[PDB]
Formats: structure tokens, C-alpha cells, sequence
């Protein structure tokens, strides 16, 4: 089979992150636009069939709560799923309100042996941060 | 205006 | 069996290792080429040569404008991670 | 302009932190299977389709064989990185 | 949108084979990897590559064969390919006597530095490991 | 048999 079976009862979720207020103890700037990106977002997958759950100003503690409780779900009746994080980051790393998050942790919870429901399903993790602080000059 | 992340 | 880190796909706004660039009024440049192009698509194109597109739109349609010489006419190239085994429409 | 970034491709045999496994007769299972992949659909598909031709190939029909237990029946998957702004074909 | 592949020549397909490694390193002998290097040489000479086969460099020699390669003259190319067959570890690939890091190696060909090839795919192709994680897979 | 790189 050379193409994912996209027609299960469900096309899956889709999790937004809108990080955008995030604690002064972390130096860290409030991410004017990204309210824009979760409207657009939550729109864009609405029209594409997908139960669109959009989460605002989660701490580091809320974000792996919340990917756990998703990843054990029943999603046998769901096509694939979507994860968006929008927020802060490094590279190997996202920020909750309060503090980083290793990215490896989120996505461990739907690994092919610990979210069975999901096992041969794609799963798809769109990630608007920044993963380092190198700026590309361009070339003309 | 531009802003990183 | 199949691998437990098969089935993944990561898309990421920027390469690893740098900043990823935001607009305070359209949103980031990656979510707004990235939605652009699943509006347009998605009904015809394969996952990863949407994708391809979003890159293309980053790369070439966008340039940062600051206050900042720093920060100033710089680019953004965003990194598709492809552990998927199958291809992806969504139709 | 352009991104320095820009129209790079890096295919690589396995995911990040990960083994990669070569076997001794046959070589490495990634490049057995692009090399079958490249020879089979060069003429046909596009490049990123191509390599995940060759991911699924990887993940589905390889398994480790140790003599070492904790080496054993073991799996692997490719990883894709694209930083390419067009689709890339072989043929004209 | 599609890249444009035909300019008179496909371009170079590099590759580097790394077998055998100095002791003092401690790394394995990589056997079975002439058998990748014969089966990539055959596969991207019938894509009309041109390909250039090297065996057992150091990491010093690595270095100056992607810097010398990236001085050439590629406007009559369409593409670049580089395989690295080796050992390795996350973001990393090993000459025969130690790391390079993989950045060091492309960075030569990034859009400002490799002119010749601003606009065109530059394909890394990399046989290594890249950590110590084993997947136990799932039935 | 396998080995790892």
C-alpha cells in the first residue's frame, strides 16, 4: 500500500498550542501574531475534517498533561493525528508559559508501541518555534 | 513588524 | 513489526539551529504559507509536495523588516522531517 | 533573494539518536533499499516520494539478526530532511 | 514547481567510503560497505552522475575534498550529490581517524559560499549512525 | 548478520 488509508469514520484530531503570554521569570517576549496562526489554523484543519482543540497559555506541566491524556485516547475509528505547537523554543525544545519542554517528550507519547491506536497511522507535529538564534542573511 | 521566536 | 518512531512527521517552520520569524499583524510566516498552501491544495497535492510549496513560499515571498539592523532583511528556510512510510492526502 | 539554507536535501538512514544497521554481505539496509528504490522509480516519481518508497521498504521489510540478544530483532526508520523549495525528478 | 535538471550535466555524485578505521579509534571495520559503495556508484552512473568513488579518508581529508569540491565550477550542472558511508553520531560523521561535524562539511555549498550551485538540489545521502538508541519496534 | 554503524 503506497498511500495512507485516509477514510476511517474520522480524519483524527488536531491540537493547537497558542503559547503567547508566557511568565516574566522567563525573559521571554509575548508572541504578538500567533492568535492570528491559531484562528487560521483552527480553520484551515476545520475545513479539512479535523476535530480542531485549541489550547492557549499552557504551562510546561499542562503541555505533557495534556499530550499523555491525548495519546491514550481511543483514536481506532481516527485517520491520523496533528499536533501545531505555536511558542517559543530551541532547538530540541518548546516552552511552555513557565519553562522548555524537550520536544522528544511530547512525541514519545504517540510512539508506534505506546499509542496503539494510533500504530501505522500518520502523525503529524507542525512546530512554529525557534530552534536556535542563527539568522539567515540570505544570498541574492 | 518582524519579530523571532 | 514496523519501527516505533515510523509514522512521524515533523514540520518544522525553520532549519535547526535558527531563529523562526514571526508578524505581529499576518502571523508567522511558516503558519501563513503553511495554511495558504493546505487551502489551495490539499484537495490535489501529496503532503510532502504541499510541503515543498510551503518551503518555496517562505523562502522567496518573505523577508524580515526590523528597526534592528541585527535583525534586519533577513530569511527563512523551513525543514521538513519525514519519518512517514506511505504517502499522505487528505482527500 | 534566498535563504543560504535553502535547496538542501539531507536523506539520512535512520532517526535522530538512533543506530543505523549494515549488514555484512548485503550492506546497509538504507542504501540497499534507495538503490533499489532509485532503480525501480527514477523513471516514474519524484524524489521525496522515492524515499519514502525507500522508508517504507526500511521499516517494513528488514529486522536485526544478532547473535547478541540485546542487538537483536531490532528496527529501523529512515529520516527525510527537506529544506527543498521544488519537486525533484530524474527524468525529462 | 519542479527544479531544472536539464542543464548539460546531472552533476557530481560524491562518495565517501569509510571502511576501515584507525585502532587508536576504537571503531569497527564496516563490512559490507564496498557493497553500498559498488551498488551507488552503478545506481547513479545510469542517472547520468558524475561519480567519484573515495575510500578510508581521514577527517582532515574529508574536509579538503567537499572544500575542493565546492570550488568547482558547477554552472553546468544541475545538482549535487554527496554520500557519506561511515560511522557516526547525532550531527556527526567519522573520517578514519575521528568526528567531523556533518555542518562543517555542508556549509561549503550553502547559497552564499557555493555560487555555482545557489538554486540547485544539493542531496546529502548519509549511511551512519546517529546515537546509541535501538528501536524494538512494534507487531 | 547485522551490525550497527
Amino acid at each position: 500500500d503506497n498511500s495512507y488509508k485516509m477514510d476511517y469514520p474520522e480524519m483524527g484530531l488536531c491540537i493547537i498550542i497558542n503559547n503567547k503570554n508566557f511568565h516574566k521569570s522567563t525573559g521571554m517576549t509575548s508572541r504578538s501574531g500567533t492568535d492570528v496562526d491559531a484562528a487560521n489554523l483552527r480553520e484551515t484543519f476545520r475545513n479539512l475534517k479535523y476535530e480542531v482543540r485549541n489550547k492557549n497559555d499552557l504551562t510546561r506541566e499542562e503541555i505533557v498533561e495534556l499530550m499523555r491524556d491525548v495519546s491514550k485516547e481511543d483514536h481506532s475509528k481516527r485517520s491520523s493525528f496533528v499536533c501545531v505547537l505555536l511558542s517559543h523554543g530551541e532547538e530540541g525544545i518548546i516552552f511552555g508559559t513557565n519553562g522548555p519542554v524537550d520536544l522528544k517528550k511530547i512525541t514519545n507519547f504517540f510512539r508506534g508501541d505506546r499509542c496503539r491506536s494510533l500504530t501505522g497511522k500518520p502523525k503529524l507535529f507542525i512546530i512554529q518555534a525557534c530552534r536556535g538564534t542563527e539568522l539567515d542573511c540570505g544570498i541574492e | 513588524v518582524d519579530f523571532v521566536d | 513489526k514496523i519501527p516505533v518512531e515510523a509514522d512521524f512527521l515533523y514540520a518544522y517552520s525553520t532549519a535547526p539551529g535558527y531563529y523562526s520569524w514571526r508578524n505581529s499583524k499576518d502571523g508567522s510566516w511558516f503558519i501563513q504559507s503553511l495554511c495558504a498552501m493546505l487551502k489551495q491544495y490539499a484537495d490535489k497535492l501529496e503532503f510532502m509536495h504541499i510541503l515543498t510549496r510551503v518551503n518555496r513560499k517562505v523562502a522567496t515571498e518573505f523577508e524580515s523588516f526590523s528597526f534592528d539592523a541585527t535583525f534586519h532583511a533577513k530569511k527563512q528556510i523551513p525543514c521538513i522531517v519525514s519519518m512517514l512510510t506511505k504517502e499522505l492526502y487528505f482527500y
